[PDB]
């Protein structure tokens, strides 16, 4: 109740952050990708 | 009777199949 | 040869079924048949 | 004036061009 100005002020920092970081890095989902990219390859090799 | 070397020759085409950007 | 249709096919000793359309690729005057990643008879020439 | 070569068995890979030209192939 008393600094109810400053931690919205650090929030929309924050998520502004967030999205910045989130445009910026292209490695950051690792993870999906590398299912993707191994459903891929799976079906690949089968028919080759 | 003198000496060289190759630097990228000698690549053909090893068959007649067509293929596009692979 | 009939187009859009599917009807088997010996072209030149190739063998398959599809369905046989235009092909808007440009073949160097060597090549008889067509490929892809998975290698597969994707385009073929007429023998005629 | 003229050059001579002997070939052996090797592996390359070569790269197709969207017109299938064969450009810039790298020996393995
Ligand atoms: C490939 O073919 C197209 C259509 O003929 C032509 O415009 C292009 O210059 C050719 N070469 C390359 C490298 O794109």
């Amino acid at each position: 109740y008393e600094n109810q100005k400053l931690i919205a002020n650090q929030f929309n920092s924050a998520i502004g952050k967030i999205q910045d970081s989130l445009f910026s890095t292209p490695s950051a989902l690792g993870k999906l990708q590398d299912v993707v990219n191994h459903n891929a390859q799976a079906l690949n090799t089968l028919v080759k | 009777q003198s000496y060289t070397n190759s630097f990228t020759r000698g690549v053909y085409y090893p068959d007649k199949v067509f293929r596009s950007s692979v | 040869l009939v187009k859009n249709k599917c009807v088997n096919f010996n072209f030149n000793g190739l063998t398959g079924t599809g369905v046989l359309t235009k092909s808007n690729k440009k073949f160097l005057p060597f090549q008889q048949f067509g490929r892809d990643i998975v290698d597969t008879t994707d385009a073929v020439r007429d023998p005629q | 004036d003229y050059y001579v070569g002997y070939l052996q068995p090797r592996t390359f890979l070569l790269k197709y061009n969207e017109n299938g030209t064969i450009t810039d192939a790298v020996d393995c």
